[PDB]
């Protein structure tokens, strides 16, 4: 019946604002509850919420679920290493609601200056911000994936990743020369570690400047990554924001350029305003003066016809100053000594970054502080899509709301600590939820020094990150795969070897985020809303709706209690992967907690019935594993059913579903038959093999498998495991009919 | 007046510690938690701003919201525009704004 979700009405005096969900008349969104602040630098609405239970507000190090005993969260982005409490990288001033039977609501602020939001337990929320405007979007879902969805209509939906994204990423500050740049991936080959993308930090530099190479440890940069790319790997290397200004004029482009062309915040008197980072004193590039993104885009293409890397990592870009304000200080006005100062780490909004009425070309820095990251991002995609002509891959450490659309994150300085590798669970959710589904930590941790058993547990866990980067801080003792024992090299090695044989089914997945507003890492609750035991959950994990992973985030664990929602849930161990180098099959739940033996050689990960997983071969690149054949898992419901689907294109080209160049394809069981169902054939995707499918839950051994009505060359059956393992020679392409009684 | 259950309490001193007699002079109530929770709160009675001219549109409706009593932040814009936008079946959209001078937005594509 046409109506809408929501039934709005107004209290006159005091004025509010009231949301019922009209299904139930449930109140989600009531503002009569205190009064309306609206002053120059302070305004101030509240809401009562439904439930105690709440979710968004990044970027902080919490439990997904966000305690509304008096929590006062600060949105003002940060350079802190990731500690309770504290106002860190990003902003995103959206959080998503649970109401009583499973029903959710979201709601945005589109405000970008510093705020708290304060929680109290009646249970209720108050949004104090220092500037702008109320700018409020409430999304009615009833679904919490529909609220995220509806969230990503207006901020934008994920950007698609190159393929050769989704691969391991290995980076430390420390590589000093391309020589040793060189033997990682030489010591990661010989160990047979795959490896997409090497990264270097800032050593490549010439005098810690942007857009320079040293001519000692780097003086063959050009021909190292000229040879990455002849083996099939990418290249990628941090760029900062912050440009020295110290040289002598001429002779450093980026801020010879950048001056005559005025791309730079500017001071009080109109002069660039000068702070301090790597190169000592440096000018800040203003992303919303259309001159400067012109000026970046020139920079990263010049630097790019020097050296061709292959995507952006940027560092430092909250803006990051090492000193307070600015080298000349800040002036004392209204914008640097507001009437109310958020919660925010230093009591002052020129902590560790630049003065507050710094001028940008759209506003003051006071303003856009919490937009920079964003818009560098914005600069950097624009630019990497000019300089080569395919996707963009940026990495960014400061973001704010519709960062996804853009680029990825990852978590920041994180400890290697136990308790870092259980916080980054939550926080890989929330950047989901957020519509930045390309996130992850640092495998192993970046502070201090990681132990053994420690990388083994963060490198499992961190093969189920969207974003799967290893890097290390410049004083802690190495953590490549490689520099471990032979037992803990072979957990790594099979980590990476079931990431890599799950790639089709992770870009699928980026797929789906990219055209409909799905997550691609997703907590229990918002494929298992209606399940309440599900609402707490935040140390286990989804890839979509069908692959369940439960780690191990504690020392001297030999098992691992998780949650699995009613249903059948098969082990992945039950479905073989092959490998370059070196319990129960089924879980019946009613909706109940399980131990499982989670020894330190080993992950759980179970497969949701219903469900068809693509997977395809091994190698130590996706250049390599792209031209393997592939293999179908298929979860069988107790009524012989599942369903999946498989999207492919070239893996690196723009404008792909505009053009219509792609492939995919569905899968369905039913009925002792699997067949595919053609949505789309094109050039890409035509030759894709299929040599294998395992079925799990074949309740009894088959007398004939056919495929396409004639007997297989051979096929396994397990009676203790319940699995029917085929090998056919089908292509993804051309309609099939597996069959089996 | 100051009848309110804990949890319910709006901090009516969120700028600065505050002594019992500048949160009765603020027109706030004092009653200090029993052992966070603030001790200076809004009564129901607290001035707040007044809906008048609520109209009808065909995306939703607009108001004036009005301001008599200044809080004790400096600059009350006492003058706001209300403006409440149906997009879509599952997606509400307000704003509040000083209808007398542009302020800053966030830039964001339709
Ligand atoms: C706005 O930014 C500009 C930089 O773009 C600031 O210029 C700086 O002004 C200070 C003095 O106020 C200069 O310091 C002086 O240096 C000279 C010799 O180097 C020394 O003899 C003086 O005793 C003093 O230390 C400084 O050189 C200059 N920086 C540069 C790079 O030129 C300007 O102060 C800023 N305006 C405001 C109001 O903050
Ligand atoms: C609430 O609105 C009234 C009426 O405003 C008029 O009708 C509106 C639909 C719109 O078209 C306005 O432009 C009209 O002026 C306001 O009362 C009027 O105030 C004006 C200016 O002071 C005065 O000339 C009229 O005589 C008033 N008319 C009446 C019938 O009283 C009123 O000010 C608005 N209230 C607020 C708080 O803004
Ligand atoms: C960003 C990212 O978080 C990491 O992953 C990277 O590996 C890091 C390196 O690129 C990067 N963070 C680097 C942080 C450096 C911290 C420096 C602390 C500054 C203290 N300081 C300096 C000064 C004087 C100014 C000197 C200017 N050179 N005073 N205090
Ligand atoms: C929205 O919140 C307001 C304020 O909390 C509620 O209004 C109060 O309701 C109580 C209890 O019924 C009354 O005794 C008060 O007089 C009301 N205050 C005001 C200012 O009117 C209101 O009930 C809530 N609205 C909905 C639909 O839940
Ligand atoms: C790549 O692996 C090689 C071989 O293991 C490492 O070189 C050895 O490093 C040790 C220090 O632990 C030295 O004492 C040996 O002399 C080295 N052996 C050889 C054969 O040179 C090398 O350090 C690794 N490089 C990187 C960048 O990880
Ligand atoms: C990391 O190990 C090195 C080498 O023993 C040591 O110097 C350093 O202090 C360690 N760091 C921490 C934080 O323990
Ligand atoms: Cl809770
Ligand atoms: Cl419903
Ligand atoms: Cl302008
Ligand atoms: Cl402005
Ligand atoms: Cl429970
Ligand atoms: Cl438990
Ligand atoms: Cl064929
Ligand atoms: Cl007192
Ligand atoms: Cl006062
Ligand atoms: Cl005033």
């Amino acid at each position: 019946a046409p109506s809408p979700l929501y039934s709005v009405e107004f209290s006159e005096e005091p004025f509010g604002v009231i949301v019922h969900r009209q299904l139930d008349g449930r109140v989600l969104l009531n503002t009569t509850v205190a009064p309306l602040f609206f002053a120059d630098q302070f305004l101030q609405l509240s809401t009562s919420l439904p439930s105690q239970y709440i979710t968004g507000l990044a970027e902080h190090l919490s439990p997904l679920m966000l305690s509304t005993s008096w929590t006062r969260i600060t949105l003002w982005n940060r350079d802190l290493a990731p500690t309770p409490g504290a106002n860190l990288y990003g902003s995103h001033p959206f959080y998503l609601a649970l109401e009583d039977g499973g029903s959710a609501h979201g709601v945005f602020l589109l405000n970008s200056n510093a705020m708290d939001v304060v929680l109290q337990p009646s249970p209720a929320l108050s949004w104090r911000s220092t500037g702008g405007i109320l700018d409020v979007y409430i999304f009615l879902g009833p679904e919490p994936k529909s609220v995220v969805q509806q969230y990503l209509d207006v901020v934008g939906y994920p950007f698609m990743p190159p393929y050769w994204g989704l691969g391991f990423h290995l980076c430390r500050w420390g590589y000093s020369s391309t020589a040793i740049t060189r033997q990682v991936v030489e010591n990661m080959t010989r160990a047979h570690f795959p490896l997409d993308v090497q990264w270097n930090d800032l050593d490549y530099m010439d005098s810690r400047r942007d857009f320079t190479f040293n001519k000692d440890g780097f003086r063959d940069f050009p021909a190292m990554v000229q040879e990455l790319h002849q083996g099939g790997r990418r290249y990628m290397m941090i760029v900062d924001p912050a440009i020295s200004s110290s040289g002598p004029a001429g002779s450093y482009r980026p801020y010879d350029e950048g001056l005559r062309r005025g791309v730079f915040i500017t001071n009080e008197t109109g002069q660039p305003l000068i702070g301090k980072v790597w190169p000592g004193s440096t000018a800040f590039p203003d992303f919303t003066n259309p001159t400067a993104l012109a000026w970046w885009e020139d920079m990263v293409a010049e630097f790019h016809d020097q050296v061709p890397f292959d995507g952006m990592w940027i560092d430092m870009n909250e803006p990051s100053n090492f000193i307070r304000g600015s080298e000349d200080g800040c002036p004392n006005n209204e914008l640097e000594n507001p009437p109310y100062v958020p919660g925010v780490v230093g009591g002052t909004l020129q902590a560790a970054t630049i003065c507050a009425s710094s001028h940008q070309f759209l506003s003051t820095h006071y303003n856009l502080h919490n937009l920079y990251g964003l818009t560098e991002a914005i600069a950097s995609h624009r630019a990497l899509v000019k300089a080569r002509g395919t996707r963009p891959f940026v990495i960014s450490r400061s973001t704010f709301a519709g960062h996804g659309r853009y680029a990825g994150h990852w978590t920041g300085d994180v400890w290697s600590s136990w308790e870092q590798l259980a916080s980054s669970v939550p926080e890989i959710l929330q950047f989901n939820l957020l519509g930045v589904p390309l996130v992850g930590a640092d495998v192993c941790g970046f502070l201090g020094n990681t132990s053994e058993e420690l990388c083994v547990r963060w490198t499992q866990l961190g093969a189920f990150y969207p974003f799967m980067r290893n890097h290390n801080s410049l004083l802690s003792l190495p953590q490549e795969p490689y520099s471990f024992s032979e037992p803990a090299q072979q957990a790594m090695r099979k980590a990476l070897t079931l990431r890599y044989a799950l790639l089709p089914h992770l870009y699928t997945l980026f797929h789906q985020a990219h055209v409909a507003g799905e997550t691609v890492a997703r907590p229990l609750f918002l494929e298992f809303p209606k399940d309440s035991s599900t609402w707490t959950v935040d140390h286990q994990l989804l890839w979509g709706e069908a692959l369940l992973i439960t780690p191990v985030l504690q020392a001297g664990k030999a098992e691992v209690t998780g949650y699995f929602p009613l249903g059948t849930w098969y082990d992945l161990q039950t479905v073989p992967i092959e490998a370059l180098g070196s319990r129960e099959p089924a879980i019946h739940s009613e909706g109940q907690w399980v131990t499982l033996p989670a020894p330190l050689d080993t992950i759980n990960v179970h497969l949701r019935a219903g469900y068809i997983i693509p997977l395809q071969g091994p190698g130590l690149t996706t250049t390599e594993s792209r031209q393997q054949p592939m293999a179908l898992a298929v979860a069988l419901t107790k009524g012989g059913e599942a369903r999946g689907e498989l999207f492919w294109d070239d893996g690196e080209s723009l404008e792909v579903l505009e053009r219509g160049a792609y492939t995919q394809v569905i899968f369905l069981a039913r009925n002792n038959t699997i067949v595919n169902e053609l949505v789309r054939v094109t050039s890409e995707g035509a030759g894709l093999q299929l040599q294998k499918v395992t079925v799990l839950g074949v309740a009894t051994a088959p007398q004939q498998v056919l495929s396409n009505g004639v007997p297989v060359s051979n096929f396994t059956y397990s009676p203790d495991t319940k699995v029917l393992d085929i090998c056919v020679s089908l292509l993804m392409g051309e309609q099939f009919l597996v069959s089996w009684c | 007046q100051c009848d309110v259950p804990p949890n319910s309490r709006f901090d009516c001193a969120p700028d600065k510690a505050i002594t019992q007699e500048q949160c009765e002079a603020r027109g706030c109530c004092y009653i200090p938690a029993k052992q966070g929770q603030p001790w200076c709160f809004f009564p129901p009675s607290y001035p707040s701003y007044k809906l008048e001219n609520l109209s009808s549109s065909e995306m939703g409706y607009t108001a004036t919201l009005t301001r008599t009593t200044p809080t004790f932040f400096p600059k009350d814009i006492l003058t706001l525009r209300l403006d409440v936008m149906m997009e879509t079946e599952n997606r509400l959209h307000f704003t509040i704004k000083d209808p007398a001078n542009r302020r800053y937005e966030v830039p964001l594509e339709t």
